[PDB]
């Protein structure tokens, strides 16, 4: 839902975003998931997240 | 942010690729790919911004 409203804005290329508002409730929704050893941005958080 | 490289290639990324606001039903084109040294394109003359009153 965050990439589909992001894309949502910065879809027609125009308007680049910027900030993002979180809710609590939500930011442990996100996934914990994190980039593997063999792509670049090895050991980055994929999203926002909570745990961080 | 638009790639500015592509495997090896020149990318830019502008809306007169397809011309959405300045044409009407819009030619649905999305890309242009090419020997861009084939295309010759020059000001013969380029003026300032003039004002007349």
């Amino acid at each position: 839902d965050l990439v589909k409203a992001v894309g949502l804005i910065a879809g027609a290329g125009l308007q680049v975003p910027n900030g993002v508002a979180l809710d609590p409730a939500f930011s442990f929704a996100l996934s914990t998931e994190v980039y593997p050893k063999g792509s670049p941005l090895a050991g980055q958080p994929m999203y926002p997240a909570a745990g961080f | 942010a638009g790639l500015d490289n592509w495997r090896g290639l020149n990318v830019g990324a502008s809306s007169t690729v397809s011309g959405a606001p300045e044409m009407s039903p819009a030619s649905g084109v999305k890309a242009i790919v090419g020997d861009f040294s084939r295309v010759h394109w020059g000001f013969q003359r380029n003026f300032p911004i003039e004002l007349i009153e």
